[PDB]
This record gives structure tokens, C-alpha cells and sequence, in this order.
């Protein structure tokens, strides 16, 4: 599958390495949530990534299902 | 409006001092830098030095020991004084007004330039001889004269630049009698 | 040429930081205030001083600094030294050491449409009276009092910042993902009024 | 003075006068009324010298 | 300092042609390169600076572009008055100038009117070629069957203001007395309109 | 030093320290940052503060501060007061109770290419979590988060000079041994703004 | 003092204090560094820190600050506030409290030949590695490292200040009847050394 | 805003902070002084030093800073930096080891009548004759001389 990743600058869609298929988006707030909103992390994993108590994690297998909140799928 | 007139001795003896003068009009030396360029005979131009608006100077590091630059803001004149002249110093010398942004300067306007040449040869009138035949045409050849210019006339005319033979000029002409005049008269004619 | 230089000259060639951004003298400047606590350095009970590092988020409208990005090549923000713009002069009234002001004069951000944002960091040694009655099992009600040192309520008026979700943040904000609790004190509540 | 030396500035003790006669003030001046004496130290002498 | 190389050394073009001139340094010039135009015997005039900024009063016909190590000057529609020598120069690491590229008017080719003239009794021998085009040409001479001669020199005319053709002349150390060094001699020249050399010769008599 | 005086006069005659030193506002200023650790002054386990004497080498190119060396007698470098030039506003994000930014404005080495090198001294009182369970046989991983306070990555970009702090000038501590060190660049993005 | 005012106005016409007084573009400014110890305030073994009150003794030449005394009413020397002349940025490199500069910028003395002499006071807290082994019978070896913070060895050349005889008296000068004697520490050896570089800068220790 | 800028320019164009703000030098500047006590920070019995946080309100009329409100759109009061105006140099006479004078130069409030109100904050470490006989039931009569 192809998922968006924040490893590259700017965010780009990259095919998952072999062994991983699920797209995910993890977002959590930090000190700059006053104006900048929640942090955004994009990548691909073999299983729905773990979630911290304050971090919301979303997992989906469809194509282009993990865009940036300000960009359409 | 903005114009610069280069001036000075066209002929200078070797080891003498060149004393060129640049005359400025249309702007104030106190607000524009003036720089000296020379283009040697058969060479690309090179930078010699700059007269700053603040009245300081800077020189080409290869000529630092030889050049002097000075100005008279009252006269709108900039002077270039150079010693130890040699045959390599023959060429056209330009003064230029500069332009700048921040600390970066470039040449913006040029003077007409003064042709400066140096040699030990004294002035002499040309000897002449006709071009003997090997549309009909005839020609005259001349040699042994210094300096240029020289005038040639006949009775489609073509003339050739003054060429140095051994540090002394030579000339040829084509178009019957040629009439020649030199500033420092003559006749030559074609025959069977 | 850098368009930021044109924008800076357009904004600040005719500007007076000594006067409020009001068209009529009776207008109040609305200030959006937010305080973010980075770490609680210590509470000293012997001196009754609470030491904290905070970031003060201050936003206001300055009509004189108004510009449009379309007229300046798409510049959406300009960074300006805070000494050049008018500032509401927010200070910690209940400091103990006499340091009323912030610790670093960060640049202000001037957004298109005349919105100004300032976010200086500060170290504050505020007074906090200690309830010793149940030591060591006590809790302490320390407080931070912010006010404008110069302007009265009819010149400068405070309001709480609004979160991106549209809710007023009437509390001290904390980076829960990066904050670390103090080795002696834990924080339970932090309301703002 | 570190910025000026004895060639540049001449230091001297303040002169006062009493009964039209001047005298140098060769001592530290202390208020006999408003000087709160220290809790642990009594000033026994207080000369001044150039 | 940055060495500046400029090419093509000679460009022949007709009125209304688009033309481009190229300038290349030995090092990065950071767009700090300028162009000026000089006509024969008159003050040069600056055309362009900072590789893009057109000088005031210069027509927009002139345009400049380039970056890094290579730069170009381009003329949209060559006017008759624009025939001149063009120089690029850089001004961030010393001042260094190109060799200059001469811009010449295009024309049909013309064969050289080659002729030879033995030294008259008043004398030196001379060889000439007239009204050839283009100016690029080669010439050679021999005496008593031996090529070249001592003191060989050449002198070529400027471009004809009307015909745009060119002419050349050449001479050697052969005085009226020195003419006895050979019984006969010949000279020849080649050009675009004459692949075989046009030649002329003199015998023991003129 | 007439040439250098003239150069300094002509560089700053109309210099602006407010706008970024770019040729075009869409370009990004690239700053090379290198931490040098001179001395570990103190570690406070109670307040969780580590005091370090450091140098922040900062390098960037200023477009407006170029000059031609031949115009000024061959002067290829000058030292100038750093208060005059534009500077990146590096702030110690995890400062405990020290100075957030640089306060010792030492001179800047400026080169004819416009390359600026600045190495101001600083004392960083960084705040870090102290793990005491193994005391006195404990080890502590303490850190110094450096970043431009008001400039973002689309406007000013910072890059580490080397993957490790320069320890070549490090005074040997009598209380702690630095087993390893490294510097990582991080680039977070927030949900308001992908740009 | 009108003639002094006129001379002072002449000297600073076009003077730039941020520019070092190299005449040629390659010249180096030789600076002699001396140290006068006024009081050894304390030595702290817990903080590995030595506190000293000293007077520096910096001497160099600035060709821009030279004049003919016969043309200026016989004025053979001039006293000028240090902020208005070029000063070498000599700082204590091994300071422990983060304070590099001197405690008080006093006026420099300028001789008519352009020789500048500067003797600013300083309070310094240099770090000093404590030889703990034989405490409290130990002796300590504490160094004060002075060098230009910015200028390279190719721009400013440091030298140990000579003695009054012009001999290489590479020592901390102590005014034997003025030094405030420390009650716990006895000064035994007080040398100085110019340290050559292995961006290269010299140090006077 | 333009009105206030014009006013501030007109006032200080030829103002002098050295001379006293009176029409005639034979007049006396009437300064009204009011001490506000914010916190008793410390009592140092061994050194006899009392540390307090105070506001030293000062009020006086500056004869030269009058303006007509109708000339400037009804602007009746403005805030200006205290460093620009003449100020009374009040000093804590019995300072032990603190600042003698005000060092936090906050802005003054200037009214169209020329009335100036300045309330700078200060920390006063006044020397006090501590009496320890009845310790710890003692009463201390500590004072500040301004
Ligand atoms: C003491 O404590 C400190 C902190 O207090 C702690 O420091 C951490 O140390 C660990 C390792 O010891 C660090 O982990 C590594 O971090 C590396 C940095 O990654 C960041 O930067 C990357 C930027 O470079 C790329 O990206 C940019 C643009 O993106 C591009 O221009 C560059 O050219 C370049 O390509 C970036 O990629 C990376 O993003 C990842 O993570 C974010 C989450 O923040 C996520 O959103 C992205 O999708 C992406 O996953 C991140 O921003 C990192 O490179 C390195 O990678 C290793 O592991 C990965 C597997 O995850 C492998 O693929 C790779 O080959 C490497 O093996 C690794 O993750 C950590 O960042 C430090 N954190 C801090 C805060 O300092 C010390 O370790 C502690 N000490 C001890 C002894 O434990
Ligand atoms: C922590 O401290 C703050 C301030 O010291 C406390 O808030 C204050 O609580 C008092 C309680 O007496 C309030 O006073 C009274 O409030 C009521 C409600 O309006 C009013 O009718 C009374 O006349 C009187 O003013 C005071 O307003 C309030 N102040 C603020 C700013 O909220 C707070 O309660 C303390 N925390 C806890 C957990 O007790
Ligand atoms: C601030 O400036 C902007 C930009 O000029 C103003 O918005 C409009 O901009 C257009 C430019 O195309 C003008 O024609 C309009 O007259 C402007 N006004 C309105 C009301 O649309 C804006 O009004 C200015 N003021 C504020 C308070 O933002």
C-alpha cells in the first residue's frame, strides 16, 4: 500500500516497505497547540501503532486514507 | 549630460611619466567614484585603480608601486600619474564613472579613451615606392615614418593600417600618381 | 530586492509605538492572553517564592500594521523586533524579586490583516504563601497575577485565547507530551479568571 | 582616581572653617544624632589621610 | 582571479536576425557579470549589469540571462546600428574582461582579387587581396620555389561601410636590391568563393 | 586600515538588520549550528538543572555583506560587532532558570563571500529529568533543545554542523564522565499548517 | 584646554574604533599583556574556582592615534576613554562564572607616537583543577588564560609584558608594599608563558 | 493615533528635563508623595535590615506639558516614558544596602492640565533599629525616610 509519510520534507506519499501495509496518522497536542494545532505524524506500519495516553492514533488500510488535515484524500 | 573627457600626452618617452587627465561633467566627483582602465595593444582591458568619492584611492596590486591617482574637486578633474613606462604600457586608457550597490562597484560610463604609445624612435617622414605590376589598378607602398596619422590621395580607393616593421611604421595603398602628406608632402607614381 | 524591505518601509516609515492602535481615544485594545507553563522549577517554602518558566502568548489587532500579501509578493508574516511595535506592557504583578518583565524580547510576528502575535518566554518568581498546616501532606494554592502596568481597563482589555477547536482556554496550558513533573510537586488544577 | 593621576588631578581633604579659621576635615564625618550605632561594632577611631 | 572566456570570437549576422553571445568564467560569478558595447573609435556604453538589469536608455532589444559559471547576452532583432564589439566582465573577484566578440554584417561571399607587385627601383615586394568576404581567409607565398620570406607581415582593412567586404595586404623583406635573392616569386590566397587559390606571379621582369 | 574603514562604512551605510539577509523573500536562510561544550559546571539533582559552559558556533551567508577584495586592498575578512548584523534567534527551549538566548554579543567574523561565523559564549542551565534510583552509581541523560524561537523552517533552516558536540576543548570534569553524546535534528509539523 | 580639544577632535576625525589599526592589509597588531595582582580574594575547592582582583596591563600601537607634539602646543600624551579607541578583545578564556570582560573600562593613555597603554581593573573567577590528594596540606597550580576572543594569531599577536628594565620579566607583578596579603594562601611561584598555537590563536597564561 | 503622535511631538520638540517644570525659577515645585506598601518581604534581625515592596506614588504639575484637548481630538491623557521628563529625585535616606533611588522607570500618566502621576515600584531595604529585648514578643518600629 501507499501511505503519506512525514519522514520526508515536505510530506509525500511513499509505498510501504515490504512487510508493512497499514497506513496510520498519529496526532497529539504540544505547547504550540495555541495557534498551530496538534502535531501530525504520518507513516506506514505492519500493525496499528501503539498509542500514548495523550496521543490519538488512527489506522486505515485504504489508499490515501492518511492525508494532512488541511489536504483532501 | 553625464560625460567624461580623457586627455593627456599621446606620445611619451620611455621611462618618462605619463600624466593623463580625466575631465568630468554632469556629476560631482564628491558623489561618484572614478576609475581608470587601460586596454593594451592586442589585449583585453584591465583595471588600474579607483578614485573614491571620499577622496581615497585604491590601485591594482600589480601596479601599486607605479601608479598615483589624485583629483581636484574644484576643477572636476581626476589625474593618473604613472612612471617607469615601457612598451608594454602602450594602449588606450579609459577613465570611467562607477556605480555601486552596498560595497559592490562596477563601471557605468566610459570616456572616449586616449591612445598612449611609447617608443625611442624620433619622428620621420615616409619613404615611398610604387607597386610595380606583377580591372586595371595601381598601388603605392610607404615605410620608415613615425608617428601616425598619415594622409594618402590619388591623382574604390583602399588603404591598409600602419604596420610596424622594426619599431617604425609602414603603409601600403591601392586604387597614376599617389600624393602623400605627413605631419612630421611626397609623390609616387605607377609606370610600365 | 527583498520584498520584506518594501513591506517594512511601508509599515514602519510612518509609525509611533508610543500610542495605542486605536482610532479614537475611548477605544479599548482587546488583548488575547494565554500562558503556557513549561516547567515548575521549584516552590521554596522558606522564602515563599514559586519559580516557573512560562511562555506568554499575546495577540492583538494593530490597524496601522495592516497590509495584504497580494501587494507584497505573497508575504504572509513579518518578523519585527518587539521594540519597534506598540506593546501592552503585560507584567506579573505579584513577583517577589522585582522582575516585572519577560526574560527575552522575542520578535513579534505581524500577520497580514494587522494581527500582531507576541510569545516571549519568561522566568517568574511569584509570591506563594505556604499552607504549612498539613506538611508534608499539604497542597498549595499558588497564583500568577497578570495585568498591564500602564493602561487601565478602558484602554487595554484582556480576554482568553481561543483553542483551535473553538473553546476558550481559561487555564494555564501545558505540553503534556513534553512537560515533565517536578521532583517534589504535582499540578492538579490551573484555572484562569 | 584611575582615569586621572596625580599629574591630572590633585586630591585633598575637605576644608571646613570655624571662627573664621579654616581647618582640614581629617576624619570620617558621622551624625551624632542620626547615626544608628551598629549592633556589634563600636567605632573607636576614624581618621582620614591623603 | 576569475578568468573570463568569451565566444564566438566573430559572429556574422544580418539585420533583424536574433543573435546570442556567450560568456563563461573559470569560477562561479554569482550573476555579478556585466556587458558593454563599444563601437570603433568611440566611448563604450554599458548595456547590462547583474546579468539581468537593463541599463537606463538602452532599448529592451538587449537582454541578458545566465547563472553560475555560464552567461548569455541575446539580441532580439539585430539593428544595423548594433554592429559593434561586445565585452563581458565580472566584478566580484577582481575585474577581468572577455576578449570581446565582434558582430559583423552578413553578406554573400566574394573571391579575393589577389595580385602581386615586385619591388620597384625606388624601394619592397607586396601581395594583396581585395574585396573578399568573409574576412576569414588564408594566404601564402613562395620565392624561387621556397615558401615564405624573412620579415613576413600582414595588414588587413576594416569592414567596408558600404560593401561590407574586406581587404588584405602583405609584405616581406625584399628591397629593390634584395630582389636579387630570387629570380621569381608568387603569392596566392583562398576564400569561400574560390576553393582553388587565386594567384599572381612575376618573372625576372615585371 | 583606511581600506577596511571604507569597507565597513560602505557595507552598513544602508544595511537593515530587521529583514532576513536573503536575495528573495521566498528563499530560506540556512544556518549551520554547532554546539561546543567547554565545561560541565554543575549538575543539580534536586532542581533537575545542569549548568554547562558552551559555545554556539553559528554560520550563515548574508547576501548583502559581499564585497570585492580588490576594491579594498585585498581585505578578505573583517571582524564586526554582531549587534549590527541580522542574527538567528536560537533559544534554549528547555532552559530552567538561566538566560534563554545568547547575551554575549562577541564580534562576528565576516568574509568577502558574505559567510558569517559567530561563536558567542553561553552558560546553559538546561532542565532535564534526573533519575536518582541508582544514586550514587546513577547515569543521567540530559539534553539541550536549541531552535529558532520566532522563525520557522520555511523561513530559517538550522542544520547541525556535526553529528556530535565538539568536545575537543572540554575541561575534564572531576565528578562526571560523558560516555556518549550526539545531536539530532527534528522537524515537527502541526495540524494548522503543512507549509 | 582648547589645544587639547582641537587635537582630540583631529585624531578622531574619521576614526573607526571597530577596525584594528593594521596599516597594510596584512599587518598584525602586537599586544603586550601584563598582569598586576592586587588581591587573591579566595580559592574555593568545592567549586574548583579561584577569585582574584587584578589589573591588566595591555600595550599596543595605533598608527591613527599619532601626532606631532610641536604642532599641537607641546601635548606629548593624551588620555582617552577606552570606549572610543580600538581595544583588543583580550578576555579570560578559563573564567568559571561566564564573565569575560574587565570590571571597569578606564581611560587609555595614548602617547604621541601612537603607543596606547591600557590598565583596566578586573575581578576574575578562573577555574582551577584542585589537587585534592594532600588537602589541607596541598599546594595548588592555578592558571589564568588571557587571549583575544575573536582575532586570530595572524591579526593580533600577544606578548608577555616586559619588565621595567626591558628584560623578559615573564611574571605576575606584585606591589610588595601594596598587595593585600591572603591569610590562608602563600604565593610561591608566579610566572607567565606565551603559548604558541598547535583559526589559530595565541594565549598568554 | 495621529493626534496623539502630533501632541507628543509638539510637547517635547523643545522640552528640557534639566530645568524644573515651573513658569518662574522663584516658584517651588509642589510634589505630592504617597507610599503604598505591597508586601513586607523580610525582617533581618541580625543585620537590622527590613525588606519591603512598595509603590512610591509621586504627583506634580509640569507647567510646560499643558495642551488644549480640542486641538488633538479630545485626547485628555497620554502615557510617556519617565526618562524624558523632569522628575523629583526622591532618595531613601536610611537605606541599608538597597537602591537609594527609583530604578524601575515605568511610564508616567500625563493629563492635559500638565498633572503628572508616577507610581514606580521599588524594593526598599530600609535600616531599622531592631530592639531584641522582648524577643520573640517584640514590637519593631521600623521607618522609611524619603
Ligand atoms: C537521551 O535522550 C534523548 C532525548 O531526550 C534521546 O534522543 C533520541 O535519540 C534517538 C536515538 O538515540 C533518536 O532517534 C533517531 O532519530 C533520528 C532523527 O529523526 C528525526 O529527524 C529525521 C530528519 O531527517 C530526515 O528528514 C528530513 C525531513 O523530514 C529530511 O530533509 C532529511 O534529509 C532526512 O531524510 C526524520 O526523518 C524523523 O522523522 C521520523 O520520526 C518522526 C517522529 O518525530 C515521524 O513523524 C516520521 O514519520 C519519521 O518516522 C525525525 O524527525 C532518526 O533518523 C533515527 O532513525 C533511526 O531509527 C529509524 C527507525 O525509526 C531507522 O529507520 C533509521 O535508520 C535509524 O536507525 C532515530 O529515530 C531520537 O530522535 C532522539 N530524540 C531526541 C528528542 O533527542 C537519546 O537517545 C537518549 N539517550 C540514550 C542513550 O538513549
Ligand atoms: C486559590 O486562591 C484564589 C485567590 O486567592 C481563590 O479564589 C478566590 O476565592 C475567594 C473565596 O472567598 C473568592 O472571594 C469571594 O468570592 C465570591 C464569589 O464571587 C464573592 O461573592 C465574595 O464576595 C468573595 O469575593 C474570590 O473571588 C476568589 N478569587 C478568584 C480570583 O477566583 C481560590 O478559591 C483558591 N483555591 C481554592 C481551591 O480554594
Ligand atoms: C487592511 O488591508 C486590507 C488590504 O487592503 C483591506 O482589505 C480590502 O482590500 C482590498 C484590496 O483589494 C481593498 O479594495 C478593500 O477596500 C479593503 N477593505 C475591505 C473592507 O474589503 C482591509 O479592509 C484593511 N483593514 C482591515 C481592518 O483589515
Amino acid at each position: 500500500i501507499v501511505c503519506h509519510t512525514t519522514a520526508t520534507s515536505p510530506i509525500s506519499a511513499v509505498t510501504c516497505p515490504p512487510g508493512e501495509n497499514l497506513c496510520y496518522r498519529k496526532m497529539w497536542c504540544d505547547a504550540f497547540c495555541s495557534s498551530r494545532g496538534k502535531v501530525v505524524e504520518l507513516g506506514c506500519a505492519a500493525t496499528c501503532p501503539s498509542k500514548k495516553p495523550y496521543e490519538e492514533v488512527t489506522c486505515c488500510s485504504t489508499d490515501k486514507c492518511n492525508p494532512h488535515p488541511k489536504q483532501r484524500p | 549630460e553625464v560625460q567624461l573627457q580623457e586627455s593627456g600626452p599621446g606620445l611619451v618617452q620611455p621611462s618618462e611619466t605619463l600624466s593623463l587627465t580625466c575631465t568630468v561633467s554632469g556629476f560631482s566627483l564628491t558623489s561618484y567614484s572614478v576609475s581608470w582602465l587601460r586596454q593594451p595593444s592586442g589585449k583585453g582591458p584591465e583595471w588600474m585603480g579607483r578614485m573614491w568619492d571620499d577622496g581615497g584611492t585604491v590601485y591594482n596590486s600589480g601596479l601599486k608601486s607605479r601608479l598615483s591617482i589624485s583629483r581636484d574637486t574644484s576643477k572636476n578633474q581626476v589625474f593618473l600619474k604613472m612612471n617607469s613606462l615601457q612598451t608594454d604600457d602602450t594602449g588606450t586608457y579609459y577613465c570611467t564613472r562607477d556605480e555601486r550597490i552596498r560595497a559592490i562597484n562596477w563601471f557605468a560610463y566610459w570616456g572616449q579613451g586616449t591612445l598612449v604609445t611609447v617608443s625611442s624612435a624620433e619622428t620621420t617622414a615616409p619613404s615611398v615606392y610604387p607597386l610595380a605590376p606583377g580591372m586595371v589598378t595601381l598601388g603605392c607602398l610607404v615605410k620608415g615614418y613615425f608617428p601616425e596619422p598619415v594622409t594618402v590621395t590619388w591623382n574604390g580607393v583602399h588603404t591598409f593600417p600602419a604596420v610596424l616593421q622594426s619599431g617604425l611604421y609602414t603603409l601600403t595603398s591601392s586604387v597614376v600618381t599617389c600624393n602623400v602628406a605627413h605631419p612630421g608632402q611626397r609623390w609616387t607614381r605607377k609606370l610600365c | 530586492k527583498n520584498e520584506e524591505l518594501r513591506l517594512y518601509h511601508h509599515l514602519f516609515n510612518n509609525y509611533d509605538p508610543g500610542s495605542r492602535p486605536v482610532r479614537e481615544p475611548e477605544d479599548t485594545v482587546t488583548i488575547s492572553l494565554k500562558v503556557t507553563l513549561t516547567n515548575l522549577i521549584s516552590l521554596n517554602e522558606k522564602e515563599e517564592t514559586l519559580t516557573t518558566s512560562v511562555w506568554i502568548g499575546i495577540d492583538w489587532q494593530d490597524y496601522r500594521l495592516n497590509y495584504s500579501k497580494d501587494d507584497f509578493g505573497g508575504i504572509e508574516t513579518l518578523r519585527v523586533p518587539s521594540e519597534l511595535v506598540w506593546l501592552p506592557e503585560i507584567v506579573l504583578e505579584n513577583n517577589i524579586d522585582g522582575q516585572f518583565g519577560v526574560a527575552y524580547d522575542a520578535n513579534v510576528l505581524v500577520y497580514e490583516g494587522g494581527s500582531v502575535t507576541w510569545l516571549p518566554p519568561a522566568i517568574y518568581r511569584s509570591v506563594c504563601a505556604v499552607e504549612v498546616t498539613y506538611f508534608p501532606f499539604d497542597w498549595q494554592n499558588c497564583s500568577l497575577i497578570f495585568r498591564s502596568q500602564t493602561y487601565n481597563a478602558e484602554e487595554v482589555e484582556f480576554t482568553f485565547a481561543v483553542d483551535n477547536d473553538g473553546k476558550t482556554i481559561n487555564k494555564i496550558d501545558i505540553d503534556t507530551e513534553a512537560y515533565t513533573e517536578n521532583g517534589e510537586w504535582a499540578i492538579d488544577f490551573c484555572p484562569g479568571v | 582616581s584611575l582615569k586621572y593621576t596625580a599629574k591630572e588631578i590633585t586630591l585633598s581633604l575637605k576644608q571646613d572653617a570655624k571662627e573664621n579659621r579654616t581647618y582640614p576635615v581629617e576624619w570620617i564625618i558621622i551624625d551624632p544624632e542620626g547615626f544608628t550605632e551598629n549592633g556589634e561594632w563600636e567605632i573607636v577611631h576614624r581618621p582620614a589621610r591623603v | 582571479d576569475i578568468v573570463i572566456t568569451q565566444s564566438p570570437s566573430l559572429l556574422s549576422a544580418s539585420v533583424g536576425d536574433r543573435v546570442t553571445l556567450t560568456c563563461k568564467g573559470s569560477q562561479n560569478i554569482d550573476n555579478y557579470l556585466a556587458w558593454y558595447q563599444q563601437k570603433l573609435g568611440e566611448a563604450p556604453k554599458l548595456l547590462i549589469y547583474k546579468t539581468n538589469s537593463l541599463q537606463t536608455g538602452i532599448p529592451s532589444r538587449f537582454s541578458g540571462s545566465g547563472s553560475g559559471t555560464d552567461y548569455t547576452l541575446t539580441i532580439s532583432s539585430l539593428h544595423s546600428e548594433d554592429l559593434a564589439t561586445y565585452y563581458c566582465y565580472q566584478y566580484i573577484n577582481g575585474y577581468t574582461f572577455g576578449t570581446g566578440t565582434k558582430l559583423e554584417l552578413k553578406r554573400a561571399d566574394a573571391a579575393p582579387t589577389v595580385s602581386i607587385f615586385p619591388p620597384s627601383t625606388e624601394q619592397s615586394v607586396v601581395c594583396l587581396m581585395n574585396n573578399f568576404y568573409p574576412r576569414d581567409i588564408s594566404v601564402k607565398w613562395k620565392i624561387d620555389g621556397t615558401e615564405r620570406r624573412d620579415g613576413v607581415l600582414d595588414s588587413v582593412t576594416d569592414q567596408d561601410s558600404k560593401d561590407s567586404t574586406y581587404s588584405m595586404s602583405s609584405t616581406l623583406s625584399l628591397t629593390k636590391a634584395d630582389y636579387e635573392s630570387h629570380n621569381l616569386y608568387t603569392c596566392e590566397v583562398v576564400h569561400k568563393t574560390s576553393s582553388s587559390p587565386v594567384v599572381k606571379s612575376f618573372n625576372r621582369n615585371e | 586600515s583606511e581600506h577596511e574603514t571604507r569597507l565597513v562604512a560602505k557595507l552598513f551605510k544602508d544595511y537593515s538588520s530587521v529583514v532576513r539577509p536573503v536575495e528573495d523573500h521566498r528563499q530560506v536562510v540556512e544556518v549551520t549550528v554547532g554546539l561546543q561544550l567547554i565545561q560541565l559546571i554543575n549538575v543539580d539533582e534536586v532542581n533537575q538543572i545542569v549548568t554547562t559552559n558552551v559555545r554556539l558556533k553559528q554560520q550563515w551567508v548574508d547576501y548583502n555583506l559581499k564585497w570585492n577584495p580588490d576594491d579594498y586592498g585585498g581585505v578578505k575578512k573583517i571582524h564586526i560587532p554582531s549587534e549590527k548584523i541580522w542574527r538567528p534567534d536560537l533559544v534554549l527551549y528547555n532552559n530552567a532558570d538561566g538566560d534563554f538566548a545568547i547575551v554575549k554579543f562577541t564580534k562576528v567574523l565576516l568574509q568577502y563571500t558574505g559567510h558569517i561565523t559567530w561563536t558567542p559564549p553561553a552558560i546553559f542551565k538546561s532542565y532535564c529529568e534526573i533519575i536518582v534510583t541508582h544514586f550514587p552509581f546513577d547515569e543521567q541523560n540530559c539534553s539541550m533543545k536549541l531552535g529558532t524561537w520566532t522563525y520557522d523552517g520555511s523561513v530559517v533552516a538550522i542544520n547541525p554542523e556535526s553529528d556530535q558536540p565538539d568536545l575537543s576543548n572540554f575541561m575534564e570534569s572531576g565528578e562526571w564522565v560523558i560516555k556518549e553524546s550526539r545531536g539530532w535534528k527534528h522537524s515537527v509539523t502541526y495540524s494548522c499548517c503543512p507549509d | 584646554s582648547e589645544a587639547e580639544g582641537r587635537l582630540r577632535e583631529k585624531l578622531f576625525s574619521g576614526y573607526d574604533s571597530s577596525v584594528r589599526p593594521a596599516r597594510e592589509v596584512g599587518d598584525r597588531v602586537r599586544v603586550s599583556v601584563g598582569l598586576i595582582l592586587a588581591q587573591l580574594i579566595s580559592l574555593n575547592e568545592k567549586d574548583e574556582e579561584m577569585s582574584t582582583k587584578v589589573y591588566l596591563d595591555l600595550e599596543w600601537t595605533d598608527y591613527r592615534l599619532s601626532w606631532d607634539p610641536a604642532e599641537h602646543d607641546g601635548i606629548d600624551s593624551l588620555r582617552i576613554t577606552a570606549e572610543s579607541v580600538w581595544l583588543p578583545d583580550v578576555v579570560l578564556l578559563n573564567n568559571n562564572d561566564g564573565n569575560f570582560d574587565v570590571a571597569l573600562d578606564i581611560s587609555v593613555v595614548v602617547s604621541s607616537d601612537g603607543s596606547v597603554r591600557w590598565q583596566p581593573p578586573g575581578i576574575y573567577r578562573s577555574s582551577c583543577s584542585i589537587q585534592v590528594t594532600y588537602f589541607p596540606f596541598d599546594w595548588q597550580n592555578c592558571t589564568m588564560v588571557f587571549s583575544s576572543y575573536s582575532y586570530d594569531s595572524s591579526e593580533v599577536s600577544l606578548q608577555t609584558g616586559l619588565g621595567p628594565d626591558g628584560q623578559g620579566h615573564q611574571e605576575i607583578h606584585i606591589h610588595e608594599g601594596t598587595f593585600i596579603e591572603n591569610g590562608q594562601w602563600e604565593i610561591i611561584h608566579k610566572p607567565s608563558r606565551l603559548i604558541q598555537p598547535p583559526g589559530q590563536r595565541q594565549e598568554v597564561i
